[PDB]
């Protein structure tokens, strides 16, 4: 079932490319009660805060991240986001590896270095997450 | 009461990355020991997984260097995870005012009409 | 098969709990393992309990609420404003509370009063948890107005006063005085003055408790992974 | 015009911002300024804000006998009035004169909110 | 493995809870507490 | 195992309590008698 296999491998790279992406972008990561400029019901993302309801709804703010070197590699680490930058950047090396694979079939190097990329994009996706909560 | 609330010593959040964590070690011990000189296919590495984290073990165990750093570094993960959940719940199991009452006004207060 | 490589892999798998492939057979070797076995039960029974010791006594521990009740109770060191009605207040007290907190007070040392209530604001901000300066409702809520908002008034009012015009016994000012603060009562003007001055101003275990234990997992997990690419390379070759 | 004493204490008197620039009862600001206008208003007479030398708000010290900050300022004449944050108590009922209360309050704690 | 993993934690947490909070004095401590009630001779 | 995984139990429950317990007048003098007390004598 190869030709299967590779159809679930090029289907799921794109999906895992977009979906990644798309929430690094998006702003609607957390729904937490802030102040867009009274306090009042707001979306966040990991760029910017925005007001769900009130007047200044639609309305929004960059966020401010920075305000003992313990919170400050960690505020510096979630201020740029790299780590859920990472993931997206290993998910495009990682697709780009599996489209070259049909392109260049002598080397069989080409399709393992590619599930090396989605392995890492993974592990870089899960320790996004920890810095976020934390 | 609650029905599941066995989970509540520990976070949601923890809940939630302990399956991902679960995950990303099956698939990186699945990794390792395929491509590597010196019976851990992809099935096998979640079922060890799943059992090094429960404390119940496994007939295989990995034997290579690589793969006994993810064995290694997982099975410490589970020892501090579990700790935590006992410890916590020991806590738990051990161990308000008008004021409070009229501080908030979420919850409504009225009086008798012509009193 | 005990190596030097499986020994150091049996002993980590026995301290963790987890089992291992091989097992000691010779009598030598049976002898280093049980002392092994039973270091590992101490030492991972002693972590279990001294965090269930470490989290419980965390809880149970009771913010203050009028501390009062058993006054400072603790390093809280509560002291008052020197020649103010509130050491007055406390110095001829004769409720029990009071006079425990009375005698404590006069007595302590270094001088718990302070000569300002900015004095003993910032002493409070700079004790981190270490003063209290027992003042008055008013002056109280006015600072919790305002920044750096990291001071809360406790409790209820321990009494119940107000302040009021003074005039030299004898004086001719007493009445129209008088007069004059109850035409302003009944007006509304000391109402907005207070409101202008005073309102206008204005559990389980997180992640962050265990977040240093994921970042070795994925730290182990990365290093494996060059581990492996090395000898890729140097079994290649 | 009389000399009405008052003490420095966050919001009832204090200096206003840039006070350089101004001078006399006009240097200061908050609820006991404007009160203490409008009670001259109303009784019809002239005052100049001074304030307290000591700091202090009153006591009569037990040894000497002697009353301190505004209410000793009251006593002994230096002062016809003090529009200051001033508690009504017993020891000073007996030696000034104290109108109806303009304020309400009690003894409370504060402790760091952190 | 995780019903075996869930009980044998609950059954170490509730016997530290019943080892730990097992673990008079005054005029408060019979007028603070319900449980034990107190009485005296009449008419005396 | 029964035997084991009370006692194991029993260990790290009664340790627990141990550690979390201390983790936690002339009347009194008048009303024990383990500790003496005494004054100086023709005082």
């Amino acid at each position: 079932d190869r030709g299967i296999q590779m159809l679930i491998t090029t289907v799921g790279a794109f999906a895992a490319f977009s979906l990644m992406t798309i929430a690094v972008g998006t702003d609607y990561w957390l729904y937490s009660r802030g102040v867009c400029r009274e306090e009042v019901m707001t979306h966040s993302g990991l760029w910017r805060t925005c007001c769900l309801e009130g007047a200044f709804r639609g309305v929004c703010k960059k966020i401010d991240h920075f305000p003992d070197t313990a919170e400050y590699l960690l505020r510096a680490v979630r201020a740029s986001s790299v780590f859920p930058i990472l993931s997206v950047t290993l998910l495009f090396f990682g697709g780009l590896c599996v489209a070259a694979s049909e392109f260049h079939r002598s080397r069989h190097s080409v399709i393992l270095s590619a599930g090396i990329f989605f392995v890492s994009a993974g592990l870089s996706n899960i320790i996004g997450i920890i810095v976020y909560i934390s | 009461p609650g029905v599941f609330s066995f989970l509540d010593p520990l976070a949601y959040e923890i809940w939630m990355c302990i399956v991902f964590a679960y995950i990303g070690v099956s698939v990186v011990l699945f990794l390792v020991s395929r491509f590597s000189p010196y019976e851990f296919g992809i099935f096998n590495s979640l079922w060890f997984s799943l059992g090094a984290f429960m404390q119940q073990g496994c007939d295989i165990s990995p034997r290579s260097l690589s793969g006994r750093i993810v064995g290694g570094v997982w099975w410490f993960f589970t020892l501090i995870i579990i700790s935590s959940y006992t410890a916590n719940l020991a806590a738990f199991l051990t161990v308000e005012s008008a004021e409070d009452l009229a501080k908030q006004t979420e919850i409504a207060y009225g009086t008798l009409e012509a009193g | 098969e005990f190596g030097i490589f499986n020994s150091l892999w049996f002993s980590l798998g026995a301290f963790m709990q987890q089992g291992c492939d091989i097992s000691p057979r010779s009598l030598s070797g049976r002898i280093v393992g049980g002392v092994w076995w039973f270091f590992t039960l101490i030492i991972i029974s002693s972590y279990t309990a001294n965090l269930a010791a470490f989290l419980t006594v965390e809880r149970m521990v009771s913010p203050i609420e009028s501390a009062e009740d058993l006054a400072k109770q603790t390093e809280i060191a509560y002291g008052t404003l020197e020649a103010g009605s509130t050491k007055e207040f406390f110095r001829r007290s004769k409720i029990a509370v009071f006079e425990k907190m009375w005698t404590y007070m006069k007595s302590a040392e270094p001088s718990v009063f302070v000569r300002t209530t900015e004095e003993g604001m910032i002493r409070v901000r700079k004790s981190k948890g270490k003063y209290a300066y027992l003042l008055e409702s008013t002056m109280n809520e006015y600072i919790e107005q305002r920044k750096p908002c990291d001071t809360m008034k406790v409790g209820g009012n321990l009494d119940s006063k107000g302040y009021g015009i003074a005039t030299p016994k004898g004086s001719a000012l007493r009445g129209p005085v008088n007069l004059a603060v109850l035409k302003l009562s009944e007006q509304g003007v000391l109402d907005k003055l207070k409101s202008k001055w005073w309102y206008d101003k204005g559990s389980a275990l997180s992640l962050s408790n265990v977040a240093g234990v994921f970042y070795i997992l994925i730290g182990g997990l990365g290093l494996a992974m060059l581990v492996a690419l090395i000898e890729f390379c140097y079994k290649s070759r | 015009t009389y000399i009405v004493t008052t003490i420095l204490e966050d919001p009832y008197v204090m200096l206003k911002k840039n006070a350089n620039q101004f001078e006399g009862n006009d240097r200061y600001e908050g609820y006991c300024v404007e009160l203490a206008a409008e009670i001259a208003k109303h009784v019809g007479y002239s005052y100049r804000l001074e304030i307290v030398s000591d700091g202090k708000y009153g006591a009569r010290d037990p040894d000497t006998k002697a009353w301190n900050g505004m209410v000793g300022e009251l006593v002994y004449g230096r002062a016809d009035v003090a529009v200051a944050p001033l508690t009504i108590t017993l020891v000073r009922e007996e030696v000034i004169d104290f109108s109806k209360p303009f304020m309400s309050l009690g003894i409370s704690i504060m402790i760091k909110k952190p």
